[PDB]
C-alpha cells in the first residue's frame, strides 16, 4: 500500500506530532455533533452528522494518547483559495488555530485538504448543547468533558442522583471546575473580534467553531472589506452561552487580587455600595462587541424590554 | 454555516442632506432595504465629504426626518468605468447585523479593492 501511511506523514510537518489514524486509512470519519445553522434552507441549534473530516489523534513521548486532534477537511477548490486569503490575515492572533493547506493524490486527481492542528475532541457548542438538552440516560458527551478536564472521576457517576441539584448539591462543585476553561475562552473571543476588525473581515461567530481551548477555525463564510472596518456578529454566540456562565461560575477569578486563582481575595471597603465603575469594566473585558447599551443602574432604562436586558 | 444575508437586497434612489439646514432638494444618496416594514434605508453614501444631518424623504406625508450620520469610513470604491472616491457614513444607530448585510452587498457584488 503505502498510500495510506503517506497521508499520516503529510498531515504532520515541522511539528513532532506522532499521530495515530482514526478514520481507517485515507477515508473520512463520521461524527454526531451539535451545530448552529442558518442557510436559507435550515435553521436551528441541533445535533447533525458530519462527514467531510478525517481525524488523527496524537500521543506524547511516553506513548499515551492526549487531547490533540488534527482534523483535515476535504471540500471544494474555491473554498481552498478563500479560506487561505482570510487565514493569511488572521494568522498572527494567538486565538486562532494553526492551519495547513495542501493538495494530495487521493485516486486520480489532486484534491485539496485543510488541516487544523491540535484541537480538542469537543467544541464549545458540544458543551452548551449537553447542559441545555440534558438527558440522564443519554449523557455520554457530558461525562467525558467532565473527566477529560479533571472535574471528577469515572467512579463519580456510580453514585445515584449525581446529576441532581436537590439530592446531590455537590454537582455544583464538579461543574464549577469548568469555570476557568470557559472564562479563558471568553477572553480569546475578544482578541479574535479585535483582530477581525483591524483586518476588515466580516462574519458571524458561532460556538461550534471554537474548541474547548478558545481557538477559532472556520473562515469560510467570512467576507473581506477595507482594513479598520470589520464587523464581528456575536449575538447567537453570547446568548446561547449565557446560561453556562453562571452554572459553571466563570467569573469567580475576578474576586482575587490580580485576577489570579491563587492569590488571596480582594478586601473591599466595607462602606462601599456603588460598584458602577467596576460593572462597566466587566462588560468591556468580556462583552466588548455586544452592540446594545448597558445601563448598570436600571433606573435609566428606556422600557420594560430594556430593564430585562440590563438586569 | 451561518451566512450573512443569504438573500441580496436592492433599491438605490432619492436624496438626503449635507447641511442639517440645507438638504435643499438633492444631497448624497441612500442605500438599500425598502424594508418590509415600509421604508427603512440601512446605509448612506456621498460624492462629497461633508454631511452632518440629512432630511431623507420617506413615505406618507411626514417623510421629512433627520436621518443624521456619524464618523465615516471611506473606500476607493472603484467604479467599473473608473476611480471614484465615496465616503460612507452609516445611518446613526445601526446595529452590527445591518452593517454586515450592507457591507457584504456593496463590496462582494461590486468592484472594490
Ligand atoms: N474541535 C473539534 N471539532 C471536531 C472534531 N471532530 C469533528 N469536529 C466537528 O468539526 C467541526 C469543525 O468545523 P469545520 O469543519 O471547521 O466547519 P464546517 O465543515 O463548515 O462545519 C466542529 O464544529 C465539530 O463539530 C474534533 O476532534 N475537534
Ligand atoms: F461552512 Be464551514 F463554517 F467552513
Ligand atoms: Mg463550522
Ligand atoms: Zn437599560
Amino acid at each position: 500500500s503505502a498510500d495510506a501511511q503517506s497521508f499520516l506523514n503529510r498531515v504532520c510537518g515541522v511539528s513532532a506530532a506522532r499521530l495515530t489514524p482514526c478514520g481507517t486509512g485515507t477515508s473520512t470519519d463520521v461524527v454526531y455533533r451539535a451545530f448552529d445553522i442558518y442557510n436559507d434552507k435550515v435553521a436551528g441549534f441541533a445535533k447533525f452528522l458530519k462527514t467531510n473530516c478525517c481525524r488523527f489523534q496524537e500521543k506524547d513521548e511516553d506513548d499515551n494518547l492526549i487531547d490533540s486532534y488534527f482534523v483535515v477537511k476535504r471540500h471544494t477548490f474555491s473554498n481552498y483559495q478563500h479560506e487561505e486569503t482570510i487565514y493569511n490575515l488572521l494568522k498572527d492572533c494567538p486565538a486562532v488555530a494553526k492551519h495547513d493547506f495542501f493538495k494530495f493524490r487521493i485516486d486520480g486527481d489532486m484534491v485539496p485538504h485543510i488541516s487544523r492542528q491540535r484541537l480538542t475532541k469537543y467544541t464549545m457548542a458540544d458543551l452548551v448543547y449537553a447542559l441545555r438538552h440534558f438527558d440522564e440516560g443519554n449523557c455520554d458527551t457530558l461525562k467525558e468533558i467532565l473527566v477529560t478536564y479533571n472535574c471528577c472521576d469515572d467512579d463519580y457517576f456510580n453514585k445515584k442522583d449525581w446529576y441532581d441539584f436537590v439530592e446531590n448539591p455537590d454537582i455544583l462543585r464538579v461543574y464549577a471546575n469548568l469555570g476557568e476553561r470557559v472564562r479563558q475562552a471568553l477572553l480569546k473571543t475578544v482578541q479574535f473580534c479585535d483582530a477581525m476588525r483591524n483586518a476588515g473581515i466580516v462574519g458571524v461567530l458561532t460556538l461550534d467553531n471554537q474548541d474547548l481551548n478558545g481557538n477559532w477555525y472556520d473562515f469560510g463564510d467570512f467576507i473581506q472589506t477595507t482594513p479598520g472596518s470589520g464587523v464581528p456578529v456575536v449575538d447567537s454566540y453570547y446568548s446561547l452561552l449565557m446560561p453556562i456562565l453562571t452554572l459553571t461560575r466563570a467569573l469567580t477569578a475576578e474576586s482575587h487580587v490580580d485576577t489570579d486563582l491563587t492569590k488571596p481575595y480582594i478586601k473591599w471597603d466595607l462602606l462601599k455600595y456603588d460598584f458602577t465603575e467596576e460593572r462597566l469594566k466587566l462588560f468591556d473585558r468580556y462583552f466588548k462587541y455586544w452592540d446594545q447599551t448597558y445601563h448598570p443602574n436600571c433606573v435609566n432604562c428606556l422600557d420594560d424590554r430594556c430593564i430585562l436586558h440590563c438586569a | 454555516n451561518n451566512e450573512l444575508s443569504p438573500v441580496a437586497l436592492r433599491q438605490m434612489s432619492c436624496a438626503a442632506g449635507t447641511t442639517q439646514t440645507a438638504c435643499t432638494d438633492d444631497n448624497a444618496l441612500a442605500y438599500y432595504n425598502t424594508t418590509k416594514g415600509g421604508r427603512f434605508v440601512l446605509a448612506l453614501l456621498s460624492d462629497l465629504q461633508d454631511l452632518k444631518w440629512a432630511r431623507f424623504p420617506k413615505s406618507d406625508g411626514t417623510g421629512t426626518i433627520y436621518t443624521e450620520l456619524e464618523p465615516p469610513c471611506r473606500f476607493v470604491t472603484d467604479t467599473p468605468k473608473g476611480p471614484k472616491v465615496k465616503y460612507l457614513y452609516f445611518i446613526k444607530g445601526l446595529n452590527n447585523l445591518n452593517r454586515g448585510m450592507v457591507l457584504g452587498s456593496l463590496a462582494a457584488t461590486v468592484r472594490l479593492q
